Parts: C-alpha cells; structure tokens; sequence
C-alpha cells in the first residue's frame, strides 16, 4: 500500500518542477507568450513530464514483476498447503505440515 | 523637544532561551492538514535571545532609568514584549538615525497608529512622556519626545492600534517580526495572554502577517520607545515609574532556515520543526512527519 | 473484450473574468515623459502600484528604436495582472543600448546598470538627438567607468571616491593612476548615431503572488457557480467549476493550495467570497463489445463517474449505457470490473454479477 | 511530435492493471465448487470459529479476517 | 520584421512570415533606382488594421 | 510472439517522430542544412531516438 502511493505521490510533485522552464504552470506559460517562446517553455516542461512519467511507468513494471512472484508463490502455497498435505521443509511452516 | 535622560551606564546584557518561538506564515496561500517545508528567515529554535527591562533599578539610591539601548537590524528582528501596563509605544527603523538617512517611525497612542518614513533627527533619548487627566483618567494622555525635525517624508500611514489597552498581574506577551527584503518592510504580529509566567512561554503561536509597507529604505539598526510615567523634573523615591519595570522586551535575530510548518485543516500553523537545529528534527525533515518509527 | 479508446474530457462555457474593481488611469506621462531624464549612474526609479495600465497605447507609438520584453510578450501584456511595477529611467548612446538585456555584459552592463538574468519585463528605447543635445556640448550625464567589482542586479551607490589603479593609492588625490571615476559624454546634434543620446524606461514586472495592484483594461463579468467556466482571477487563468468555499483563508490570504502546484481555491476580488475550484470532469471511456464476427453492437462504460455527468446502469466502475442489467449470474465473459461483467446473449449485450461458481453442500 | 510514448506508456500499465487480477484469480480461484460447512460445527472437539465466516456480520468475513482487513491502512 | 517569429509594423500590418517558414530574404539598396528628387511617394505602407 | 512483433513495429515506427526537429529524415537535414544548424537538429533525432 505505501510504496505505490509513494510513487503516485511522487508523480504528482513532479508536476510542480518547472525543468528550465520560467514556470511549471501551463496556463501561466501560455498567458504570458506568444507561440515561438511558449513552445520553447513547453517543450522543456514536455521532456521532464515525460521522463518523470517513463520512470513511474518502469517503477510500476518492476514492482509488478515482484508482486506476480508472489502471487505465483501464493497460488503454489494454496495448490500444497491448502489443497494437499505437503512433505517439502518450510514450506507451509516450520515443523511437520499436517494442514 | 525632547529632553536628555541620564548615562545608560552600559548595563551588562543577559541573554534567555526562545522555546519554539517566532514562527510566523510565510505565505498568502492556504494550506490546511498539511506539512509544508519552506525556506525562509526564521527565528531558530532555542536561541540565545537578549531580554532588556522597561525599567532598571541598578544604583543602591533607588535610580529608575530607561532601558532603550541600540540594537542592529540584520536580516530581520524578533521582537517579543511582556506588559501589562502598556509601557512599549513603538520603534525607529534606519542606519544613521539622523539629518542625514531617512528612517522609519511607527508609534501607537491611544487612538490609532502613527509611521512615518523620514529624516528624523533623532536624539539619544527618545520616548513618550505620560499621564492621565484628573476627572476621568479612562484613556492615556501622551507627549511625544522622539525627535527634534522632520523632513522630506514620504510616507504615511494610520490604522487600528498595533497594542491593545492593558488598563493585578495580567501581563501579556506581544510578539512581532520584521523583515526588509525587496524593499518591503514586512511586519508580522501575535498577542498572547500569559498566566504566571515571567520568562518566554514555552509553546507554539505563529505570527500572522500584520502589514507590508513597500518602503524601499535601508535599514541595519533599530530602537524602542517607552512611556514615562514618573517625572523628569522631580524623580520620585520609588513606586513613581511602572514598578521598578516589572514589564519587559526580548530581542532576537533571524536566519535563513529551513522549516517544516504543520497546517491543521482550519489552516492554523499548529507546530512547526527546525530542519538544520538537531539530527532527530532533520530525520523529521526528511520524513516529512512529526514522528519517527525506530 | 473490453477497451480504452477515449478520455470524456467535460467542456467549459462562458469563459469569466474577475478583475478587481480599479478605474485608475496610468501614469505613463509622468515618468515615460519627464523633463528631466536622470544620468545611467544614478538611474530614476518610479514605483507603480494601484493603477489600470493599458499597454496598448505605448507599444503601439512607432516612436522607439528598441522594444524587447522578456518573459512576456508585448501583446499579452494587456491580459496581465501585476503585484506591482518599476519604471527605471536613464539616457545612453546607441552602441551601449544593446547591454540593457538579461546576461549582457560591457561597461555600462556591469558599472552602470545590470538588468537580472531573470528578468521579467519590456525595456524601451528611443532617441533623443533633438532633445539631449548640445551645440557646445552636454556634458551633465555621468557613467562609471572604473569600480572595485561588478554590479549586483539592480545596484545604484552613488560615490565619488577616486580609485586607485597603480601600486599605491592616491588617497582621493587626482594623480598618476587615480582616475576621475565619473565620465562625462559630448552630446552633440551632429554626433554619430552610436554617439547620440537615446532615452530609455525599463518597466519591471513583480509577477509574486501578491493581491494585482497594476492591472490591464479588463472588465470583469459576473460570477458564474457549480458550472464549468474558463476564469481568469488578477490576471491567473484557469478552466473549471468554483463553488461554495467553507475554507476560513485570514485577510491576507488570497490562493489556496492543498495540492501545493494548483489553486484549488481562490478569493474573488470584487466580492471577497473565496470560492473552491474542482476541474469539471474527465476519466475513461471503454467500449464493450463482442467480436465483430458476431455482432456490431457496443456497450460504453464511463469510468468513475456517476450517470449524471455523461439501459443505463450504475455499477461501482462508472456508468454502463448500452447492456442491460440481469438478474442472473454467469460466469465472467467481458471483465467489467467489482464483480460485474458483460456478455453478449440473444440479442443483446448483458450486464451481471459474476457468480463464483455451483454451490454444494458436502 | 514523440510519436508513440504516451501510447506505450498506457499499454503497459494496462498490462500491469490485467495482471492484477489474473494474479487475484490464480491464487483464490482454485476450487470449481462453492463448500459449505454444516449447519451444526460437531468436528470431535476441533473449533474453527474464528477462520469461519461470521454470519451475524455484515460482508461475511471470519474474525481473523476482519482483524486483517482493519489492520491494513 | 522579414524573419519569422517577429511582432511588429510590417510583421502584423503588411507581411507576416510564418513561423514555419521555409525560404530565403534577400535584400538591397534601391535609392539609385527608386528614389526621386522631388520625393518618391509612390510606394504606400499601412498602419491601421483591426 | 504478438508482444515481440508489436515492440519491433513501435521501434522502427518511432523513426518516423521528428522529435521537435524540421524533419525526421536524417538525409533530408544534411542535404538542406549547413553543419552548425544541421548539428542542431540532428541532435534532437538523436535524443528521441536514443
Ligand atoms: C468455539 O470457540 C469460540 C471462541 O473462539 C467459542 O465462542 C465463545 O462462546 C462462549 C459461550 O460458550 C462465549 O462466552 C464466548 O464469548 C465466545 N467467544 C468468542 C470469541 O466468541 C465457541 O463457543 C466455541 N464453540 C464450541 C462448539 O465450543
Ligand atoms: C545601508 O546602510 C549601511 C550603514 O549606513 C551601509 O553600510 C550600507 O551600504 C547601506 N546599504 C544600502 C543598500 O544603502
Ligand atoms: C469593487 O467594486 C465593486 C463594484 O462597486 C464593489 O461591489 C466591491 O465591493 C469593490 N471592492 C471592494 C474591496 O470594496
Ligand atoms: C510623450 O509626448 C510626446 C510629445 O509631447 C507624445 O507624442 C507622446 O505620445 C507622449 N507619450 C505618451 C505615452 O503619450
Ligand atoms: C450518484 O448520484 C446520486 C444522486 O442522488 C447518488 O444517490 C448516488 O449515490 C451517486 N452514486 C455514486 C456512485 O456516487
Ligand atoms: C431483479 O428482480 C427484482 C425482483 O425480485 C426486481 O425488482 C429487479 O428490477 C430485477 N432486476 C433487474 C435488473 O431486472
């Protein structure tokens, strides 16, 4: 529960960074300028949007591997414990698994 | 005109501790059940804050003098009172104080409030003589004995009193911060009613921004004004003044700090941290939470 | 299967405007047209607080050699509101002109006046061969030509003191290697071009997040609520809805921030109501549908959004239109989402509770 | 004018949303029947009454459950 | 005021370079050849659009 | 199989991005372009590509 909301936290307050540009807000960008430098302010703020959204979306696939061993250990779990009397060591509990 | 006082006779200074004081809010923009890091000139937790008496009995005679001594301005003041007969009227704000530079003035009668920006001529002993009229004595009559000349003011500006009446030990605590940056002079005040206590309160009171006077001078040192209630041409033995300046004011400097504020939903700076004071408030810091798992 | 195809992105309307109520005139014949333009070493400086600037008029003069905003463009100044304005004045020659710009160096650049590399504001620039000069010469205009160090941004100390540029200070004695600090300019009508005196104002723009005290020729409309409106609040534009506020903000507080990068509450000027802003609304648009080898039918859902805002069926992942809801309880076919799903059965697309599974009693 | 990144950027987290579930059916979704115990919990003396649903309960959920639904934030 | 991404007299009234503009300015003095003695009022500019 | 196809059409389809520059063809730069603007605007392809 914590680290995705952590993440999520963190992408939100990328937002606030203004990359080079003179503002992190868009409107303030566009009501300020005329579209040659505008542009020039937007596409700075483009690329660190874009970067920090790329490394969220990496974070997130990482994470989501790690989970899916879990869940995959989890369902075995399920399949040998639950499901069935188990002879490996440790792997239900400590001492001999009756159920 | 103002009358010459005796010798300051250079009193020894004392010091005391700020317990989580001068916090003030940095901004014009609510935020409410949050906690917000800024950087800005803070007073820092637990300072070393000089503390002056109204009034000063020293010599064995039973002399009762002003204390007003001159102090430099640096990046801002912390600027606390306690009184509870309202024997603090006001300050000066400039570098040369004289014909010279111009300089600030913001006084508080009984009515309303007087600044001014100009070159005052200031001499060493400036303060507001006081009585009250012998039919009714509700209100406070006040002869003012700043300065000598002004001129060239450009500037002025009236509005409610910056000090509340205080007409047996109900002494309270006045608390004010001022900063000149950008050429804007930035005040910011608190009052708080104390019960029992002497010395600075130990707890939390943020500052709310009291005025922004777009000035644009140069200031590196300041005074204080007093009321005088005993009298110059025949000094009473005692009990003539404020009770042998019972009443007194503290002074401390700010720093450029890093502070994390904590705003309650009804958008009140309930408690703040001192990022650089200690390794526990910058584990705090960096955790963005008041308190840490082991 | 069931697809992401679009964002219901709800629209704005009459698009507000909430300018404070001043009706101030500028005093751009006061400053802009003195008779007395001071010298660069010693700059005029006049603050501008209060009034309805209309920019318009002075950028549309054809009278100037040289107008160049930075960080604003000079159409859009009209739009703009501001906590306050600079208005510095002085007189240089031609060449020298092209040092008042952001990172420029030379000797007025960094002896006389130093604009901040973060500057935000217009200088203008005309010349003034018909005014400034002299027959015999005008030599009452002073620039600084030797100092100890390079200026801050926005630095004027006025001084006499003679330095010394030998091995032995001269001790304010105009000597060998201790030059006058103060220079003096031959203006003349017959002067070059990169010699003869140009005029220039610098207006610098306090864009803080202070209550706009100069403002631009806006009207301000009325207050439109609990609808989606494009607003521009002291210049600070926006689309979305404002509502009623229970917030407590003190009198000094204007903006509010919970989010701490977007305004989600603003006070309103005219009336000091201080009202919330919630964007309109947005969320997923997913199409339903059964293979197109079978049928052509769809079903949309709208994700997280109650069926107010868009055979319609609320279910806890949005609003459903186009399936019918069923009583019945199948397996999964199309994963609507919280233990609904879709299938498509004669002929039409179905809406259900997913069922686990027979029930059986050991 | 970047093309396809956004594209790339909401297929991968699709991706990641679907697998979520297919690992919430992997591991729960192991039996084809729903069981029920007896109306009468006679086992020979074993007690399974706080990992068995509380039926006086709102959102059937045994002890030991609600315990871990109310210790997770 | 001939370059792209310029606001001025002839950039907003008379000719506006786009700002994706593709080409080339040439220009050069034409006071031998335009120019009269009496005042060559013949070539008109305009300062006034809405 | 899908997964690997589709990751080497949005690859090569990514050529055709120009990335902010006048044109995502590299020949198309150099032939139009002297080196000290060329070099700008092939480093804009080079970082998208990149
Ligand atoms: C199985 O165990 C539960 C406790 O886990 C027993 O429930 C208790 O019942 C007694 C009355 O017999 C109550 O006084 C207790 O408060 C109950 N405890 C709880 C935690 O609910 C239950 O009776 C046991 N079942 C059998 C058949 O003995
Ligand atoms: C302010 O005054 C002090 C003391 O008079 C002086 O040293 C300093 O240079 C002054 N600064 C400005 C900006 O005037
Ligand atoms: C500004 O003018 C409007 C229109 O008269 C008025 O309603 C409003 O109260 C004024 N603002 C203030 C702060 O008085
Ligand atoms: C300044 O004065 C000149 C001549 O008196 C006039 O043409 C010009 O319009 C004036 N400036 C403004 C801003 O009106
Ligand atoms: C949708 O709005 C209606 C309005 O009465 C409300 O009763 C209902 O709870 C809302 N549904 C959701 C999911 O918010
Ligand atoms: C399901 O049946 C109930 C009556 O038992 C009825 O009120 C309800 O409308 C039915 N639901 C649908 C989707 O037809």
């Amino acid at each position: 529960v914590n680290q995705n909301a952590q993440a999520l936290n963190t992408l939100v307050k990328q937002l606030s960074s203004n990359f080079g540009a003179i503002s992190s807000v868009l409107n303030d960008i566009l009501s300020r300028l005329d579209p040659p430098e505008a542009e020039v302010q937007i596409d700075r703020l483009i690329t660190g949007r874009l970067q920090s959204l790329q490394t969220y979306v990496t974070q997130q696939l990482i994470r989501a591997a790690e989970i899916r061993a879990s869940a995959n250990l989890a369902a075995t779990k399920m399949s040998e414990c639950v499901l069935g009397q188990s002879k490996r060591v440790d792997f239900c509990g400590k001492g001999y698994h009756l159920m | 005109q103002c009358v010459n006082l005796t010798t300051r006779t250079q009193l020894p200074p004392a010091y005391t501790n700020s317990f989580t004081r001068g916090v003030y809010y940095p901004d014009k923009v609510f935020r409410s059940s949050v906690l917000h890091s800024t950087q800005d000139l803070f007073l820092p937790f637990f300072s070393n804050v000089t503390w002056f008496h109204a009034i000063h009995v020293s010599g064995t005679n039973g002399t009762k003098r002003f204390d007003n001594p001159v102090l430099p301005f640096n990046d801002g003041v912390y600027f606390a009172s306690t009184e509870k007969s309202n024997i603090i009227r006001g300050w000066i704000f400039g570098t040369t104080l004289d014909s010279k530079t111009q300089s600030l003035l913001i006084v508080n009668n009984a009515t309303n409030v007087v600044i001014k920006v100009c070159e005052f001529q200031f001499c060493n002993d400036p303060f507001l003589g006081v009585y009250y009229h012998k039919n009714n004595k509700s209100w406070m009559e006040s002869e003012f004995r700043v300065y000598s000349s002004a001129n060239n003011c450009t500037f002025e500006y009236v509005s409610q009193p910056f000090l509340m009446d205080l007409e047996g030990n109900f002494k309270n605590l006045r608390e004010f911060v001022f900063k000149n940056i950008d050429g804007y002079f930035k005040i910011y005040s608190k009052h708080t009613p104390i019960n029992l206590v002497r010395d600075l309160p130990q707890g939390f009171s943020a500052l709310e921004p009291l005025v922004d006077l777009p000035i644009g001078i140069n200031i590196t040192r300041f005074q204080t004004l007093l009321a005088l209630h005993r009298s110059y041409l025949t000094p009473g033995d005692s009990s003539s003044g404020w009770t042998a300046g019972a009443a007194a004011y503290y002074v401390g400097y700010l720093q450029p700090r890093t502070f994390l504020l904590k705003y309650n939903e009804n958008g009140t700076i309930t408690d703040a941290v001192d990022c650089a004071l200690d390794p526990l408030s910058e584990t705090k810091c960096t955790l963005k939470s008041f308190t840490v798992e082991k | 299967g069931i697809y992401q195809t679009s964002n219901f992105r709800v629209q704005p309307t009459e698009s507000i405007v909430r300018f404070p109520n001043i009706t101030n005139l500028c005093p751009f014949g006061e400053v802009f047209n003195a008779t007395r333009f001071a010298s660069v070493y010693a700059w005029n400086r006049k603050r501008i607080s209060n009034c309805v600037a209309d920019y318009s008029v002075l950028y549309n003069s054809a009278s100037f050699s040289t107008f160049k905003c930075y960080g604003v463009s000079p159409t859009k100044l009209n739009d703009l509101c501001f906590t306050n304005v600079y208005a510095d004045s002085f007189v240089i020659r031609g060449d020298e002109v092209r040092q008042i710009a952001p990172g420029q160096t030379g000797k007025i650049a960094d002896y006389n006046y130093k604009l901040p590399d973060d500057f935000t504001g217009c200088v203008i620039a005309w010349n003034s061969n018909n005014l400034d000069s002299k027959v015999g010469g005008n030599y009452n205009y002073l620039y600084r030509l030797f100092r100890k160090s390079n200026l801050k941004p926005f630095e004027r100390d006025i001084s006499t003191e003679i330095y010394q540029a030998g091995s032995t200070p001269c001790n304010g004695v105009e000597g060998f290697n201790c030059y006058f600090p103060l220079q003096s300019y031959g203006f003349q009508p017959t002067n070059g071009v990169g010699y003869q005196p140009y005029r220039v104002v610098v207006l610098s723009f306090e864009l803080l997040h202070a209550p706009a005290t100069v403002c631009g020729p806006k009207k301000s409309t009325n207050l439109v609520k609990n609808k989606c409106v494009n607003f521009n609040f002291n210049g600070l534009t926006g689309t979305g809805v404002l509502t009623e506020s229970n917030k407590k903000f003190l009198p000094f507080q204007q903006f509010g921030r919970d989010i701490a990068d977007t305004t989600d509450a603003v006070r309103d000027p005219q009336t000091l109501e201080i009202l919330d802003i919630t964007p309109c609304s947005f969320g997923g648009v997913s199409v339903i549908t059964p293979g197109t080898n079978t049928s052509n039918q769809v079903a949309v859902l709208y994700q997280g959004v109650n069926c107010t805002e868009v055979n319609v069926f609320q279910t806890r992942a949005g609003c459903l239109i186009g399936a019918e809801h069923v009583n019945n309880s199948y397996e999964c076919d199309i994963p609507i989402g919280a233990g609904i799903c879709a299938s498509y059965q004669t002929q039409s697309i179905i809406a259900y509770t997913m069922s686990l599974g027979a029930e059986n009693s050991v | 004018q970047y093309g396809s990144f956004c594209t790339q950027l909401n297929r991968a987290l699709t991706g990641i949303a679907v697998e979520q579930d297919k690992n919430t059916q992997e591991v729960f979704a192991q039996v084809k029947q729903i069981y029920k115990t007896p109306p009468i919990k006679d086992f020979g003396g074993f007690n399974f009454s706080q990992i068995l649903p509380d039926p006086s309960k709102p959102s059937k959920r045994s002890p030991i459950e609600d315990l871990l639904f109310n210790k997770v934030t």
